[PDB]
């Protein structure tokens, strides 16, 4: 299986967010560790793109733009399948140094997020979401958001999502067609669900973002001007979402 | 343009 060995031989490693778990919980540090981790797992997502099948065939704007609108996403999901994986849906798994009980969700000011966020890792359980899947699904999250006046290269973009459609499709199909219809309509709502989620945690950051001097939370350098640049084009409607379903 | 982002993008490593 061609696709599926290079997805796994692919996949980054643990990620840790660097936070100090022997102070007390306090709503700057675990934000500004949430910062920071956002930044390390950023630099994985650069190296994990430049090795998916397709991606360098894209414009380079190209690949600039997927990864900063995707990046949201792609993280909320992968953190949703750490939480399933690690603490069967229990807690909010960011890293192995930060981990979230509903005291955290809290603290963070987050709490509706999060609550969403868990939905999402629990899903993982109720659909039995394999591993294979989840690697698709992460990879087809990448290609799941451009701006609404089209891409550098708007072609090669729209072949390679195609693709990797297709290989979800085919690691779905089970002899009854059935079966793999209602899977592939599971696993797109599913998807499909990552983007309201990451929009409301975009909106979260973006206010935090202007307002972080007030409340000492630091934001990295990447991370700033993503925020700063990038977001506000998915926060006027400039950048949208590729929905499967209607909304 | 993200210069650091282009960078890590650019970047072989
Ligand atoms: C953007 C953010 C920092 C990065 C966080 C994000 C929540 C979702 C998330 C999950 C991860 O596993 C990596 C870090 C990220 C991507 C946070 C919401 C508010 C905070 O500013």
């Amino acid at each position: 299986p061609i696709f599926l060995n290079v997805l796994e031989a692919i996949e980054p490693g643990v990620v840790c967010a660097g936070h100090d778990n022997n102070q007390p919980d306090s709503f700057a540090a675990l934000l500004s560790s949430l910062n920071e981790l956002g930044e390390r797992q950023l630099v994985h997502v650069v190296k994990w793109a430049k090795a998916l099948p397709g991606f360098r065939n894209l414009h380079v704007d190209d690949q600039m733009a997927v990864i900063q609108y995707s990046w949201m996403g792609l993280m909320v999901f992968a953190m949703g399948w750490r939480s399933f994986t690690n603490v069967n849906s229990r807690m909010l798994y960011f890293a192995p140094d930060l981990v979230f009980n509903e005291y955290r969700m809290h603290k963070s000011r987050m709490y509706s997020q999060c609550v969403r966020m868990r939905h999402l890792s629990q899903e993982f359980g109720w659909l039995q979401i394999t591993p294979q899947e989840f690697l698709c699904m992460k990879a087809l999250l990448l290609f799941s958001i451009i701006p609404v006046d089209g891409l550098k290269n708007q072609k090669f973009f729209d072949e390679l999502r195609m693709n990797y459609i297709k290989e979800l499709d085919r690691i779905i199909a089970r002899k009854n067609p059935t079966s793999c219809s209602r899977r592939f309509y599971q696993l797109t709502k599913l998807l499909d669900s990552v983007q309201p989620i990451a929009r409301e945690l975009y909106q979260f950051t973006f206010d935090l973002l202007i307002k972080s001097h007030m409340v000492s939370v630091d934001f990295p350098e990447m991370m700033a001007e993503i925020i700063s640049v990038q977001v506000p084009k998915i926060l006027s409607g400039k950048v949208k979402p590729i929905y499967f379903h209607t909304q | 343009e993200n210069a650091l982002l282009r960078y890590l993008l650019d970047k072989d490593d």
